[PDB]
């Protein structure tokens, strides 16, 4: 049990830190939403009256 | 009325929007129910067979 047994955990922590500090410097820009539309209807059979 | 006549929970009737509730339709003069079918009993056997 030496400093070599901590290598995998060291890599786990290093990957977490790399992701975290690459998220900080990444530039973020808003995007335009162009998908709004009322196209989600439902079908079926009409309940026609009889008489 | 359609919900009352169809007591089975499996069939779901389309929900009405807020704008579709006050809309006006035309219904039948008298409803067809079991009483109408009861009076057809004398000739009902031929209908069942065919």
């Amino acid at each position: 049990m030496a400093s070599t047994t901590r290598l995998v955990n060291d890599r786990k922590q290093l990957e977490q830190q790399v992701k975290d500090d690459a998220r900080i410097l990444a530039d973020a820009r808003g995007l335009n939403i162009t998908t709004v539309a009322n196209d989600s209807a439902t079908g079926g059979q009409a309940i026609r009256n009889v008489g | 009325r359609i919900t009352e006549m169809v007591n089975d929970r499996r069939i779901m009737i389309q929900k009405l929007t807020l704008a579709e509730k006050p809309q006006v339709m035309r219904h039948v003069t008298t409803e067809i129910n079991n009483d109408l079918f009861f009076k057809m009993s004398p000739v009902a056997q031929l209908y069942i067979y065919h």
